[PDB]
Order: structure tokens, then sequence, then C-alpha cells
RNA sequence: AGGGCUACACACGUGCUACAAUGGCGCAUACAAAGAGAAGCGACCUCGCGAGAGCAAGCGGACCUCAUAAAGUGCGUCGUAGUCCGGAUUGGAGUCUGCAACUCGACUCCAUGAAGUCGGAAUCGCUAGUAAUCGUGGAUCAGAAUGCCACGGUGAAUACGU
């Protein structure tokens, strides 16, 4: 292909609170930090709650009413 | 605010409908009234149809949607101004 | 001056040249000037390099301008992107603490254009 | 890409079973992928599509071809050779690479993410998808955005059926909600 | 005379009366420091509102007797200032004389 | 059962606060009046900056609670600055009530604290304890007032005249 017209597509790494991390290229630069994926995703599961995903189980015993 | 020392507040109905979903499914909505129960991180997922004064507006549970009234998501005035 | 990365005034009380910071009124200045062990009174110019780093590493234990300016941005962000009421009387950049509309809200809404 | 290791190991291993294929030439492979951006309203502004262009930029490490209304039209009001669109053509590693990011970055980021459709196969295990919202995206920022533009893909494989499509993508198990 | 709205304040102090000091322990329950919030006070708060929200009294409008008015009241009373003026004028309200000072 | 009466391009009307040194803050310090008080007041006590919470005596009251009056006085501080004036707004965190505080409660703490530099044309009230100001209590009231009523506290000017 072409140069200095398409954008940079270093491979940088998707560590998901899943806990998965993947190596893929594109335009982000950064190392990527997130939240679900593939995997630790509802569709991909039957489990209620795929993964802690998102503490606010923590305000919820920080008021801890039941 | 609400006291602490007092605790949350939620239909009962509204809890046991839940529960009931979150036993057995979770393809479709309740139809409320409640606009004042709170949103347990439990109803995470959900698609509610909330009443609003005459109409069930739905509102889906999300993680950050969890320390608030189920009537600060259906609004009651409708303006768009003048 | 150049503590928590602003010129907090010279010729200053210390509490009150303390109130200078996007997170301390006169309360916050005070427990800090405590916190650190200064005389409220003293003017900014009045203080040694000692007890700035004094209280450069005892300001810390609060939020900052930045800090704090970002961190209620984020907050007001979460409510924006929750898609609450609340996050919708900001988002119109009105009362969002539940003032009357019809007339007052200059503030929010600014003055009486139209 | 590992999708295409992974396709051209365990995914043919198992198409050549799957479809009982005598030739691997036989075997179907996903040739291209192409997003376009009907943007349409760019009869409004330049930047939208420029904004759009910057977000297909983003999204996929290829500059973007900015496509052109075919004729004018009325219905739209959109002349000739006018700049309706814009699109990239994903093909090889970039392809895999940008599908891999894909079905395990965005496809999660979907609100209320329910599977995806089974269908929208052009008739020759061609897949068209519409997307609504870039957000999914981590290449984007969703603060410093401008808009909440999709798009509509048609990934064009060299699959033959419609079925074939959703096998052949039933092996990177694609949701088919 | 509106009959419905009297009908309705006569209901509503009903039941308060007929479920009163019920309300008031189970509030009881939950104002005290044990329960540990969750077990006692917490299951007492769903009987709570499985308890007429029509049993509590502050539903009331303290309505004046003669008319079910919803304001003006005065707690003294129980009557309009209306029908209560009256009254005075009359001479059944012993003692009471416009005041001048 | 919910929502509305609370909507908000806007205009107006009342009322509240301020724009400051005759003052702001801090400190200390006294002088009221009146009323209310029992499904209430609630001393104290204890916890909690605090919202308040527990504890809780007494009080149906010239006796117990509201309940310190504030303004003042003196100390210092601020030093005329959008300021140590302001304190809007907004964020967060609470306290309180209620079945319940999203619409649509109040308060408390922290934190930004906006306009705002005394106000067009015009225009209002008032002749003495009045104006002016200080504060107080009461009603309604589960909770809910800047409004209402009432109490006291400082306390002036000018009315030639038509
Ligand atoms: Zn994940």
């Amino acid at each position: 292909m072409k140069k200095d017209i398409h954008p940079k597509y270093e491979e940088i790494t998707a560590s998901c609170s899943c806990g998965n991390v993947m190596k893929i290229r594109s335009t982000v630069g950064h190392d990527l930090n997130l939240d679900v994926c593939s995997k630790c995703h509802p569709f991909f599961t039957g489990k209620q709650r795929d993964v802690a995903t998102g503490g606010r189980v923590d305000r919820f015993n920080k008021r801890f009413n039941i | 605010p609400r006291s602490l020392k007092k605790g949350p507040f939620i239909d009962l109905h509204l809890l046991k409908k839940v529960e009931k979903a979150v036993e057995s499914g979770d393809k479709k909505p309740l139809r409320t009234w409640s606009r004042r129960s709170t949103i347990f991180p439990n109803m995470i997922g959900l698609t509610i149809a909330v009443h609003n004064g005459r109409q069930h507006v739905p509102v889906f549970v999300t993680d950050e949607m969890v320390g608030h009234k189920l009537g600060e998501f259906a609004p009651t005035r409708t303006y768009r101004g003048h | 001056a150049r503590i928590a990365g602003i010129n907090i005034p010279d010729h200053k009380h210390a509490v009150i040249a303390l109130t200078s910071i996007y997170g301390v009124g006169k309360t916050r200045s005070k427990a800090i000037l405590a916190a650190a062990g200064i005389a409220e009174d003293v003017k900014i110019s009045e203080l040694s390099e000692g007890q700035i780093d004094t209280l450069r590493d005892e300001v810390a234990k609060f939020v900052v301008e930045g800090d704090l300016r970002r961190e209620i941005s984020m907050s007001i962000k979460r409510l924006m992107d929750l898609g609450c009421y609340r996050g919708l009387r900001h988002r119109r950049g009105l009362p969002v603490r539940g003032q009357r509309t019809k007339t007052n809200a200059r503030t929010r809404k600014g003055p009486r254009k139209p | 890409a590992k999708l295409h290791d992974y396709y051209k190991d365990e995914v043919v291993k198992k198409l050549m079973t799957e479809f009982n294929y005598n030739s691997v030439m036989q075997v179907p492979r996903v040739e291209k992928i192409t997003l376009n951006m009907g943007v349409g309203e760019a009869i409004a502004d330049k930047k939208l599509l420029d904004n759009a262009a910057a977000d297909l930029a983003a999204i996929s490490g290829q500059k973007p071809l900015i496509t052109k209304a075919r004729k004018s039209v009325a219905g739209f009001k959109i002349r000739q050779g006018y700049p309706i669109g814009c699109k990239v053509t994903l093909r090889g590693e970039r392809m895999w690479e940008f599908f891999e990011r894909l079905i395990t970055i965005a496809v999660p980021r979907i609100r209320d993410f329910r599977g995806l459709s089974a269908k929208s196969f052009d008739g020759r295990g061609n897949y068209s998808m519409g997307v609504r919202e870039q957000i999914i995206f981590p290449e984007i920022d969703y603060d410093k955005v401008d808009r909440v533009r999709g798009l509509d893909i048609t990934i064009t494989t060299t699959a033959k059926s419609d079925e074939e499509g959703r096998a052949l993508l039933a092996a990177f198990d694609f949701p088919f909600r | 005379a509106k009959q419905s709205m009297k009908a309705r304040e006569v209901k509503r102090v009903a039941l308060a009366d007929k479920y009163f000091a019920k309300r008031a322990e189970l509030k009881a329950i939950i104002s005290d420091v044990n329960a540990a919030s969750d077990e006692d006070r917490w299951n007492a708060v769903l009987k709570l509102q499985t308890l007429p929200r029509d049993s509590s009294p502050s539903r009331q409008r303290n309505r004046c007797r003669q008319t079910g008015r919803p304001h003006g009241f005065l707690r003294k009373f129980g009557l309009s200032r209306i029908k209560v003026r009256e009254a005075a004028m009359r001479g059944e309200i012993p003692g009471l004389k416009k005041a001048s000072w």
C-alpha cells in the first residue's frame, strides 16, 4: 500500500477487566485498558455478571442494604 | 439525601418481579410504575418499561445506572422551545 | 506561591492566600495551615521554603486545581453519559440543583437575551 | 492477524470437512472487507465527512477512499460527483487484524448486545451490516468525538452462498443471534 | 359538598387508626441501631410498604369539620376561618372576642 | 397507580441577597419580647464539626424545653480588592422526614464559591420609636416559607408649604 497517508497501525494491548490481554494493531497507540471482551461478555456467556465488569458492587457494599 | 441509616427504597413487587425475571428470562422488560424505587446492581442488563405519569418509558440498567431512582430516568414534562 | 502548580499570592495571610487553590476555601485553607503547622496571618512573603515544601507535600493530600477540575468534569460526564435527568439539566446548562426556571436561573442560562 | 492464522489452519481444516471441499481453492476465503459510510449529509458540511473520514481513518489503519454520489438527486438534493460517502478497503492482514479487533473489542462494546444477525448476507456469502455508532471502537475518544455516526459494512468473501458465509463466520464464532 | 374528598379523608384516617401502632413500631425497628439494617429492619421496610401507604397520618390534609377544606386549616379549632368566624360572631365560642391593643 | 399544578424563548409584579469599611472575618460579651409545648416540648447527658443521632429529665407549663436574643460592646483581623465584599452556580459527601424525598423536600460539610462596582426612563413607602435596622416567636405544617402574623431590640429626617 501507500505511505504517509495511512493511519498508524501499531500493535497495542487490549487488557480488559475480563483479564484477557490481546495484541492487536490499531490506530490507538497507547496500551488499552478495557472492561469487556469477546470473553467476559454476556452474549458470550449466560452468567449474569460475566465478570466483575465494574466494581459498583463496592458502593453496593458501601450501603450494604440487601 | 436519603438517610443512610434508613437505606435504599424499592417496592417489594418490583424486587420480586425482578427476581422472577432473574429466575426466568433475560429477554423482555417489566411494565412498572415505581419511579421512586432504586436500581439494584442486580437489575443490570434489563430494560424495564417504567411509568412516567402516562407512559412506561423504558430504561436499560447498566453498571453506572445503580444509585438513582426510577423516576430519574422517566422525564415528565416535554419542553421543546418557544 | 508555585505550590500545587499554582502561584498563590504573596503579601497575604497564609490562610487567605491558601484559598486561591481551586479546592480550598477558608476551611480547607485553615485545615492545611494547621496540618502543616503554620500561622494564619503570616503573609505568603513571610514564609520560608521549608514550610513551603511542607505545604507542597501537605496540600498533596487533597485533590488540586487540575485534578479536581478534571475530577468534577468526569463526574458531570458520568451524569451526562449515564443518561439521567441531572445529566439533562447539565446538558442544557441549566439549574441542576432544583431552582425555579421560568424567571430565575440567569446564572445557568445567562441573562435575558430573548 | 491471528484470526488469519486460525482461519488458514483451523477454519480451513474445519470447512474442508464441513463442505467436503475437494480443493482448498474450492474452499471459501474472506477476500476483502469494505466499510462504506454513506455520509449523505456531507452536502451540509465538509468537516463531517472529514470527521467521518477521520473516523473511518482512525478506526482502521488505512487511509480512506471518500466516495461520491454517483448522480445528482433531488430526493436527497445531492449533486453528481459529490462526496456523500467515505469508505475503506481492508484486505489482508489489516483486514484480519481489524477483524479480530472488531469481534473481540467492539462487539462486546455494543449497547444491549443481543447477538449479531445471521441473514444480512448479500446472497454470495458476502455479509452486510449496519453500524449505528462508532464509539464501540476504542480507537474513538468518545469525548473528543463529534457524532455517533455509524456506517454500513460489506464483508465481501469468496464464499458463494449466504449460508456459506454464515458457516464461515460461525467458524469465527460469529454471534449469529 | 364533595363527599368524595371527605370519604377519602375519613377512610384514610380510619385505616391509619386501624393499623396505627403498627407502622409506629415498624419505624421503631428502623431508627434503632439493631437489625443490622438488613435482617430485621430491612425486612421491616418490606412490611412497611406492604402496609397501606394509605394508613400513614401524613396523607391527611387536616380538613375542616363542616366543609372538608384543604386550606387555611387551624389545628386548634378544626374548622376553616370562615365557619369559625361565623361561630365567633354568633357567640358559640366561649370567651372569644375581637382583639384590640 | 402515576404525573401536574414546580413545565420555560419571555414580560411583569412582590419579596429575599448583595455589590463593602458606617464595612468582612475572628475572638470575647450582654441586653428582649413573645409564644408554643404531650402522638409536643424536650432539659440535660452521650455520639456526631455538622446535618443530626443515641440518651433522654422535666414541662400541659410565672416552675421543665424551644431559648443564645441579634443588632450591640471591646479585642484583633481584612484594607477597598469582583476583594477575606459576594457566595450565584455547580460537584461531591452527609444529616433529617416520610410509604416515600427523580419530577419534587429541607438541612449539614467540603469544594468552585456567578453575576454583581448601588442600578434607565420611571417609580414606591413613610411624619415617629416612626422610618430605618436587629433579631425573636407563632401559624400552616409528617416535612416543607425569602411569604404571613406577632414580638421585642437599636433608632434617626424632613414636612416650608399646597
Ligand atoms: Zn473482557
